[PDB]
RNA sequence: CUCUGGCAUGUUGGAACAAUGUAGGUAAGGGAAGUCGGCAAGCCGGAUCCGUAACUUCGGGAUAAGGAUUGGCUCUAAGGGCUGGGUCGGUCGCGGCCGGCGCCUAGCAGCCGACUUAGAACUGGUGCGGAC
RNA sequence: UACCUGGUUGAUCCUGCCAGUAGCAUAUGCUUGUCUCAAAGAUUAAGCCAUGCAUGUCUAAGUACGCACGGCCGGUACAGUGAAACUGCGAAUGGCUCAUUAAAUCAGUUAUGGUUCCUUUGGUCGCUCGCCACUUGGAUAACUGUGGUAAUUCUAGAGCUAAUACAUGCCGACGGGCGCUGACCCCCUUCGCGGGGGGGAUGCGUGCAUUUAUCAGUGGUGACUCUAGAUAACCUCGGGCCGAUCGCACGCCCCCCGUGGCGGCGACGACCCAUUCGAACGUCUGCCCUAUCAACUUUCGAUGGUAGUCGCCGUGCCUACCAUGGUGACCACGGGUGACGGGGAAUCAGGGUUCGAUUCCGGAGAGGGAGCCUGAGAAACGGCUACCACAUCCAAGGAAGGCAGCA
RNA sequence: UAGCGUAUAUUAAAGUUGCUGCAGUUAAAAAGCUCGUAGUUGGAUCUUGGGAGCGGGCGUCCCCGCCCUCUCGGCGGGGCCCGAAGCGUUUACUUUGAAAAAAUUAGAGUGUUCAAAGCAGGCCCGAGCCGCCUGGAUACCGCAGCUAGGAAUAAUGGAAUAGGA
RNA sequence: CGCCGGGCAGCUUCCGGGAAACCAAAGUCUUUGGGUUCCGGGGGGAGUAUGGUUGCAAAGCUGAAACUUAAAGGAAUUGACGG
RNA sequence: CGUCGCUACUACCGAUUGGAUGGUUUAGUGAGGCCCUCGGAUCGGCCCCGCCGGGGUGCCCUGGCGGAGCGCUG
């Protein structure tokens, strides 16, 4: 099948080698995994010493970590926006092991909310009548209103994020690799990284 | 090849095995185990070409099935189960018991031991860690692993395990004056006192040591392997008490005990 | 100019670059922190690779390549390569039968990292080996000597 | 093919749609077996990217030979021209005379305008130099 | 044993080759009484093969309701030996040959902190709080019975029957603890406030392994982005582990009692770690002849960079975008080889010159290519699939091939 | 001499491929001449001389000791002591050590009945010997790589507009 | 009339060499190594065939093999012969 | 010594778009495998839910016959 040998190529000096042996198991290639956006579906291949390997063929779901914040959730993937290697992977929407795309922040506002306790992706509040009144209220006692205004001093976010909070989905970077553990985890851009990014983002388009 | 070799020729058997061209095409390809193979003694050879016990393989697997050896007080089955250095191999039957040491010349000898002093084993740590729950192991070169050793045992040390139980009884530190045996190369079957150790980060340290003779040798530092401490050794010594003679005087020796006898 | 010119974003992956920064720390563009590792062998990580601000992922102090194998050593050739240059190792080889040696040489391709920014032709360079970097690469440079120079008129 | 301008089909019309002609097409399978002779017809053909032999008077041969591509739609990239770059009432002809009063100098800011090339995605019953 | 001798001339000194001389290594001729070893279809044809064999295997300890025998000792699950068959393991070693192969293989050296690893050995396996458990489900074998085909180790329909096969799934340890969330309450500096601390009702994860992100700095290297801790989570329905397994003797507790709970020796089986056997790709140096091969590689990766894909992993291994690089008279590239490489063999002043198909190590191949299934390990050929070349039987509808294994 | 002849490949002979070690006026042969990059090869010169008992005998023979620095000396304050750090260049070279499979080669032992071989084997038994003593060495293994000594020969450097110690 | 150095040479010599003719180089060579180029390997075929390259051509440079042969040659010696 | 004349042998040039055998490749067709996306010939489970038996007391324990949901599903 595909070969993941060394000896087909040209030698350093440009001279062409003749191969000493035909193809060998052990140095195979197997086809791109081709991660998509869509319900679950994962292959299982043996490989090499009677292990796994998980090929995430299409993966909805994605385990982010916001990083800053050392909160992880397990949020949905939107649609993938950017690819640093090839551009014809986002729009194919493939996802690979540094592609950005976004994600869905509302399990993200949802542990500001129930940490923090400070608005965050709201515009007028009177929303969310059966539950977001008792998590800014909660009437708790002393000792837990002092311990909730201990944070409160510190709990400031970028204006970048905040704004991406606005629009509902937020610009994360997938760390892990789909086609070989299986999983979309990742991380959220902030920082210089996001700032760097998203005028990539400006340039392609707009 | 496709597989593991399961096959070892009688030339290309290791030469302490004292294996012969004309008995057989092949060797007993020791299993694997503990040892190398490249350092190891098969128990055929043991019971047939050491110990006159067994003429064959056949026989020699009459013993075993009749569970008589007792590797480290395990009762084995193996015929060609690599037994290597400093193991008791015990036949309480008979009620002997050998350790397994090389002798003057690089080989494993037939090294008789009480059995009081056959309860006990010498090994060398070959590496330490800690693993889950913060628990610490360690590894000897007869590849049985530890958990929770003493602190104090740091690596290329040596340790007195206990047979039956598997535990720590002492432990001999590696530094300079220690009691050791080279257990690999040219010097291999040398007994001397450590007397320096040249370390080359990157590479191998070479330890130079001194026998009772005063006739100092280099060696590598994964073939040193500390059997005492100071002068006194912690085990039965063989024949010889670890000495090396260049050919002049083992000649003269040998010619001597002819006198004598005649 | 920066050390961003590609698709993608230079970092290093161990240091983490958001650190909260909120009121109680003044947010004027703190220093990020820089990783960097002693390599043994008695080679001293230059104040380049110190106080740096490259990326460079096969960097054998700032990247994640370790040194093990042969130390060897070299003259520089060429350096029209980005972040590479070939060395030319001159050794005798003995021929049995006349008793005598021939000149022959060997190009070799290292890597080298920014950390050694006023690397020139002709000076001598000693290299580590290491993994596999590219195609012809398993060297990577980890000193630099000068010919006679330091001085130019 | 059309506009301005011109014309009434070239010294007759009508009805039919036989043969044989004259002019023009198509033809299964074969592929010059036809014939003095490939006569006649047919094949090829534009442009882009490759690739081109013998021989040679070294200029040529050469569009040698041979091969791939070509539509529509939606974008992307490159290829230019114009002006203006001031640190300030220290004063008065919300603007004009000199100057203590300044550092674009890796160049920007705004406006304007041709065709041409390259790359990519999508797309059609594989069709695209669609006729000429 | 560091050796010469005849031949050009009428004769002589030379140059110079021819011839002689000795060894070994193939053939061949003549001859051959004994005895000990001992090569042996490599050379041309890695050409073609009839036939026969060369890989199968069970202990007390996975599954016996074959009468195919048999103790029955006779009122009982199975005495025992056990053919057949399912399951497991092996069949990837060995053996043969030397066609391919010229920095390729291979040899020494070094690295894998860049990987996988059946099995052996040693760790680990109540660490996890969560009306079958005194044992859960549906089949498939062999077996009886209906046959079809000219034929093959071809096999269908029908009916049972098993498991360490194939699945499901508890109890138990298990009392709780930890870290979050904290209903509230209490001791309080007490005062008209804060308060310095406790217990905690209610919900959330608690272990190992995997995938991320973050914090600090128990052990270890020469050097970790090492190991080990801490937090936030994820944990893939062709989906990880947390024993629904089998023999050997049989003994202990009897208060609750009198029918249950305990117990030793193993064997098999396991996610993970280490060890062993290794394997794979890398580092440095090293190869015959040829210039009537001087410039090659780069459109189809050539040389590097960034980011990915795949792989067991490191790398242009492949992809996208970039830079124009890389190797050569210190012989690149190309061609030839009647080249497998080496350990070695012959000749023997010294130096060298030839030979190494051949029993040891490494490599490659199984008529030529190619692609795969299973398995830890194969691009396997005494495994499969397709084409090419030969070639077997046919009732012409089909089927079956691989002796460079021993004869 | 139970072996000998022949053919052919190869080695010595062949100092007729010549590095050791050949030739080039006339035998075969130095380019018609010069320049010239690769290649090869390159003048002299930098520590010598003097010392202390051990000493190839101050026994004026000379084993020969030769009459680098700084950090805890691991036997925050003992002289009874000797380890952590670098070289006031880089190499080549030479010596030592480590690691270098076996077989084969050389070579130790061994009456195989001698030998080629092989790795065995020898001693007593008065018969209870209700078994003792051994061997299965060693050398060599190029070149490349590793370690520690020496610094003669050879190459390469330092301070010259002083951006010198 | 001398001396020095660089030249073209000459005479002589048992320096030494060489097969000798002869050579102060053709010496310092089995007592064999100052540095470094080119180049020969019995005689013919043959400086031919073929390939490449140069040239207007004539030709130049590079350059084999099959086959054939026991000598071909060098220097000296004696004789014989000479228009 | 050379031409010419005769006989053998060995290479060379040579029309023949000479022929054959290997090797590497541009272009075109392309078996088979592997992967991916569909595909669903069939084989089962639950929902049973037409009946009857019913049971702690038509409020069924369910043991069966059996329409079948003509759905949810492997
Ligand atoms: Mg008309
Ligand atoms: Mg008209
Ligand atoms: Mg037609
Ligand atoms: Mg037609
Ligand atoms: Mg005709
Ligand atoms: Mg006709
Ligand atoms: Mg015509
Ligand atoms: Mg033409
Ligand atoms: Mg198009
Ligand atoms: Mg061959
Ligand atoms: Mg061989
Ligand atoms: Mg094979
Ligand atoms: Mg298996
Ligand atoms: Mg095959
Ligand atoms: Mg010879
Ligand atoms: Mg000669
Ligand atoms: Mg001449
Ligand atoms: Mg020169
Ligand atoms: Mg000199
Ligand atoms: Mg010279
Ligand atoms: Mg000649």
């Amino acid at each position: 099948g595909i070969s993941r040998d060394n000896w087909h190529k040209r030698r350093k000096t440009g001279g062409k080698r003749k191969p000493y042996h035909k193809k060998r198991k052990y140095e195979l290639g197997r086809p791109a995994a081709n991660t998509k956006i869509g319900p679950r579906r994962i292959h299982t291949v043996r490989v090499r010493g009677g292990n796994k390997k998980y090929r995430a063929l299409r993966l909805d779901v994605g385990n982010f970590s916001w990083g800053s914040e050392c909160c992880t959730r397990k949020t949905r993937i939107i649609d993938v926006v950017y690819n640093a290697s090839n551009n014809e992977l986002v729009r194919t929407k493939t996802l690979v092991k540094n592609c950005i795309v976004l994600i869905d922040s509302t399990p993200y506002r949802q542990w500001y909310e129930s940490h923090y306790a400070l608005p965050l992706g709201r515009k007028k509040g009177a929303k969310l009548t059966p539950e977001e009144e008792e998590i800014l209220n909660k009437k708790r006692s002393k000792k837990i209103q002092k311990k909730y205004d201990e944070r409160k001093k510190n709990a400031k976010i970028s204006s970048l994020l905040e704004e991406q909070f606005q629009q509902g989905k937020l610009l994360a970077c997938i760390a892990s690799r789909p086609g070989q553990c299986g999983r979309a985890d990742g991380y959220v851009l902030e920082g210089k990284e996001l700032e760097f990014y998203l005028r990539k983002i400006k340039a392609r388009k707009g | 090849a496709r597989g593991p070799k399961k096959h070892l020729k009688r030339v290309a058997a290791p030469k302490h095995w004292m294996l012969d061209k004309l008995t057989g095409v092949f060797a007993p390809r020791p299993s694997t185990g503990p040892h190398k193979l490249r350092e190891c003694l098969p128990l055929i050879i043991f019971l047939r070409n050491r110990l006159k016990y067994a003429l064959t393989g056949d026989e020699v697997k009459k013993i075993c099935m009749q569970r008589f050896i007792k590797i480290d007080g395990k009762v084995r089955t193996d015929i060609t189960y690599p037994a290597g250095f400093m193991d008791v191999i015990s036949i309480d039957k008979t009620g002997e018991n050998f350790r397994l040491i090389y002798d003057t010349k690089g080989r494993f000898a037939v090294h008789r031991i009480t059995p009081e002093e056959a309860k006990y084993k010498l090994c060398k740590v070959r590496k330490i860690f800690v693993g889950t729950k913060g628990i610490p192991h360690l590894v000897t070169h007869d590849a049985r692993t530890i958990r929770y050793p003493d602190p104090l045992i740091k690596v290329n040390d040596t340790i007195q395990i206990d047979l039956e139980t598997g535990k720590i009884t002492d432990f001999i530190k590696f530094d300079t004056g220690n009691l050791c045996m080279v257990t690999g190369g040219a010097n291999l079957g040398r007994i001397g006192v450590i007397t320096n150790r040249e370390r080359h980060p990157g590479s191998f340290d070479v330890v130079h040591v001194k026998d009772a003779n005063g006739n100092s040798f280099a060696t590598r530092l994964s073939n040193i392997f500390v059997i005492g401490k100071g002068n006194k050794p912690w085990i039965s010594l063989p024949r010889g008490k670890g000495i090396r003679l260049t050919i002049a005087e083992e000649r003269d020796k040998r010619l001597a005990a002819k006198q004598s006898s005649g | 100019a920066d050390i961003q010119t590609e698709r993608a974003y230079q970092k290093q992956p161990t240091i983490f670059q958001n650190k909260k920064r909120v009121l109680l720390g003044e947010t004027g563009k703190e220093k990020l922190p820089r990783y960097y590792k002693n390599i043994g062998l008695g080679f001293k990580t230059p104040k380049e690779a110190i106080e740096g601000t490259y990326i460079d992922k096969k960097c054998p102090f700032t990247g994640n390549v370790s040194i093990r194998g042969r130390i060897l050593s070299g003259v520089v050739t060429k350096m029209k390569m980005q972040r590479t240059i070939v060395i030319r190792r001159d050794y005798l080889h003995y021929i049995r039968k006349y008793n005598r040696f021939e000149k022959r040489h060997k190009n070799m391709s290292v890597h080298l990292s920014p950390c050694f920014r006023d690397v020139q032709i002709g000076d001598i360079v000693t290299v580590g080996e290491c993994r596999p970097l590219s195609k012809t690469v398993r060297f990577n440079v980890l000193k630099v000597t000068k010919a006679a120079g330091t001085k130019k008129q």
